[PDB]
């Protein structure tokens, strides 16, 4: 009865919920439809949870896909996955509005679509036994995904007072400023929704996902277009405590409630180990679990941008540490009981700080099943780093000339930047006083 | 600190982390012998020793006896 | 059972998270619903972790029960600030 | 967690280490990848004690290369282990340069460039349990090895007290007054800090180098190229008490605290017997280990020049005798029982010396566990002559006034070259007042 809809907007927020759904079949390792395993069964002792029991031989996501260019989604329908969605109930194959890249065009498109979009998300849980909340799979590149999806951060919030708020918030790649040139504002604009229209966010940085491909994963050549490959993997890494089960925190508001000091800091770093290609050239003799938690409390995961000298001038505050599937769970806490010695970990110069551990199962899937598996999901406040680097490209375009008259061509047509700029300002700084 | 019974607790524990970071040629051979260190002299160098076990029937050619030969 | 917490089924191990039962009322009563009476109710949540850190110290024989490892994790937390 | 940092800096300090790292890989058995060979953990039972602390199977290079001649660092990074190298924390790929040539280009260009070449030892001392010291890998010849030489000389003497010192002094041929001229010039500054603000050096001559190249290893025109397996040889060599444990002295700092007798005397000459290819036709029955030190009892391959009839005028105080691999080590007390008859070292009469004997595990490598090696650490007092040889140059080059003007446009505004001169006489005065 912890049934989550999700709310994929967006040009990216369809792909990484493209690439998600598509995780599921092939690490439960059967059909999209049909069964052919008795993994399914064995390894997922809860096989709805995200889909619901079988009524017609078909699988049901439990998903909406709506966005302002209709190709996305008709990039979903060329794929062969139209058994596994449905092109009525789960997405509108073909909706239209704006261009669209501004942010204001699908703020107000929300607001004249009004009555249909709690009607598709509402009566996609319908059968549901009872709502667990939302996440918002949506996209802050672009103004298309950024722009509808930032109006159901409130309307969410005191329509269902009660139910859960988290983002898969992902940038434009911010190496470029000619994919999109509007980037530094709508940004800013959801950033404002996402410290007081909120709960607890993911902000995932898309050039230290480049960092990574190139280094875990040594691919030649590094460009935008490996957005959606390291994200749909933390996606399906986040929720193995609702889709297989748990113990203590056995919802996924277990988590994140403990990662959650503040209102404005809930900013996780997310660490996802597994993309190692020399720990699996010793997984017939077993990697070890001794080391690689030595990975969540030094850098050489993160998807946040943050400075080397960060690490230190900034210490972790809560940190959990989720290990998945075979582990050995044996010597998980003699793991953690040698990290003590050397100080690997840190702790903020005043009072509490705690190293959580807990583990969960999941289905025959050889990457997190036969080797260690490492998740981190972090809470450092080093995340001012990031902030003034959308503060920086933001009052830098204000000397440039661009977006103080071609943002108000729709919807705008007040004065509200430095109200913007005064809240952030808030942000990076409380956050810093929040510490000794 | 000359040997007392919290002190025993403490060389325990500093075997652990020190033979760690070093690492130790074999990874589950640390937990099944540790140091130990009861009168005291008036320091607990030259008053520490060792705890290791003995199987079956091995012990008869490594008999309690001569432990302390080597211990000495 | 020994692995579980044990007790002995009586030490102040077993007092204290009676007595952090009894703050946790407080908590959800006032939230449901004063900000003295917030921050009295964690004022004793912080005699009661003080109260445990020196059960953690008189409990540390030298090896005596798994959570007493893990215990002394947190130790050096308290030792690092 | 005994991990040395080789500072490489020079023209020439380049090419030596560049070799030293090349045995470690070969001796090892590994790949510049993973392991490929078993003999790597139960040959080296410390195999991080020059390589990053491995936490995914992956070794580096503590290596820091900075040069104003990007022509020797070139030559580096189009090799095999170009992969066993990374530019990231060690140097850049295509790295620039100063003028350079000149001991006052790379002394300014030392304190320009003052926080990275302090932030790339500590880029490299992150995982470090402990750091042992450094080892400064710098030439004597030209001006960019001691100019920027110079300036590290000092650094790690107060930013680093605690840490261990100890320089590869390696002169070029003295007799150069074409190519370089200004050697007796920067050879001085770098000679005067090396006493004062170094407790060690590892002195080595050229001329006696040379003198190996045609008789161990035989060319009939000399090539510089039969000069660089001769030092990087003796790099790795040692470190056999400490890259495989000792017993006693298996400190590094504890080799050389019994081959000081103070600072004011320390300059240890090198010695090396396993250079030739017929000292593998003495391993194959294995020839007697009464004869491995009696051929160190008075040199006959040593990378010093010095005479052998200035070895009844002076007396030697300290010399080790470091004997590695399978040498049937039984009859090596039968050894020491011949040295006192001969007498052809002689001992320090105002009071006992010492004949160090130390014996040494290593990989079952086919030269490191089949030769009869004998590497000398001597500690002899005839080194007297290389101080009266340098200051003969430099006495030499004032009367045909060059750099008495042409050296003081840079850097150099004061007198402090009779300061090198005063200096070099109570340094020799103390080396031979230890036998007097």
């Amino acid at each position: 009865p912890r049934e989550i809809i999700t709310l994929q907007l967006g040009q990216c927020g369809n792909q990484i919920g493209f690439e998600f759904w598509k995780q599921l079949c092939a690490e439960h390792g059967i059909s999209p439809e049909g069964i052919v395993e008795e993994f399914a069964t064995e390894g997922t002792d809860r096989k709805d949870v995200f889909f619901y029991q079988a009524d017609d031989e078909h699988y049901i996501p439990r998903a909406v896909l709506l966005d302002l260019e209709p190709r996305v989604i008709h990039s979903i329908l060329n794929s062969p996955y139209a058994n596994l969605y449905n092109p009525e109930n789960i997405y509108l194959s073909e909706h239209g509005g704006g261009a669209g890249n501004n942010w204001a065009s699908g703020f107000s498109q929300g607001e004249k679509i009004h009555e249909d979009i709690f009607d598709i998300i509402d009566r996609e849980a319908d059968g549901s036994d009872s709502l667990e909340g939302f996440v918002l799979c949506h996209s802050i590149a672009g103004g298309t995904g950024s722009g509808l999806g930032s109006y159901l951060l409130e309307r969410l919030n005191d329509r269902y007072p009660k139910k859960l708020v988290q983002t898969y918030s992902v940038f434009p790649n911010q190496d470029e400023m000619s994919h999109v040139v509007v980037q530094p504002y709508n940004s800013l604009l959801t950033l404002k929704r996402l410290t007081q229209n909120a709960d607890c966010v993911v902000v995932l940085d898309n050039t230290a996902l480049n960092r990574i491909a190139t280094d875990r994963l040594h691919i030649q050549n590094p460009s935008f277009s490996q957005i959606n490959q390291l994200v749909s993997t933390i996606m399906s890494a986040s929720t193995t405590t609702l889709r297989y089960p748990g113990y203590m925190n056995n919802d996924l508001i277990g988590l994140i409630a403990s990662l959650i000091p503040t209102p404005r800091l809930h900013f996780l770093m997310t660490g996802y180990t597994p993309l190692t290609t020399d720990q699996s050239v010793a997984s017939v003799r077993k990697t070890t679990v001794l080391d690689v938690m030595r990975r969540l409390l030094q850098p050489k995961n993160v998807m946040v941008s943050t400075g080397r000298d960060r690490q230190t001038n900034h210490c972790y505050i809560a940190i959990l540490n989720i290990i998945q599937g075979e582990v050995d769970p044996t010597q998980v806490h003699k793991s953690l009981q040698r990290i003590r010695e050397r100080k690997l970990a840190n702790f903020i110069p005043w009072g509490p700080a705690s190293i959580q551990v807990a583990l969960s199962r999941k289905s025959p899937y050889l990457p997190s099943a036969h080797r260690v598996s490492g998740l981190m999901m972090a809470n450092h406040t080093n995340i001012s780093s990031l902030f003034e680097r959308t503060c920086r490209q933001y009052d830098k375009l204000r000397k440039r000339e661009a977006f103080l008259e071609q943002f108000r061509k729709e919807d705008i047509f007040k004065d509200n930047f430095d109200e913007l700029d005064n809240s952030r300002e808030i942000v990076q700084q409380l956050i810093d006083e929040y510490h000794a | 600190t000359p040997p007392t019974a919290v002190t025993e607790h403490d060389v325990n524990v500093a075997f652990q982390l020190s033979a760690h970071k070093v690492l130790l040629d074999d990874d589950n051979l640390l937990p099944l012998l540790n140091l130990t260190i009861r009168e005291a002299p008036t320091s607990g160098w030259a008053a520490l020793g060792l705890s290791y076990k003995v199987q079956w029937p091995l012990h008869i050619l490594f008999t309690p006896a001569v432990l302390e030969k080597y211990n000495v | 059972l020994f692995r579980g917490l044990l007790t002995e089924k009586a030490a102040p191990l077993m007092n204290i998270i009676h007595s952090i039962f009894s703050l946790i009322l407080k908590f959800r009563l006032q939230l449901i619903s004063n900000f003295g009476l917030m921050q009295q109710s964690y004022n004793t949540f912080k005699y009661y972790s003080d109260f445990l850190f020196e059960v953690v110290s008189k409990l540390v024989n030298r090896g005596y029960q798994p959570h007493l490892e893990d215990f002394l994790l947190r130790i050096n937390f308290n030792s690092y600030y």
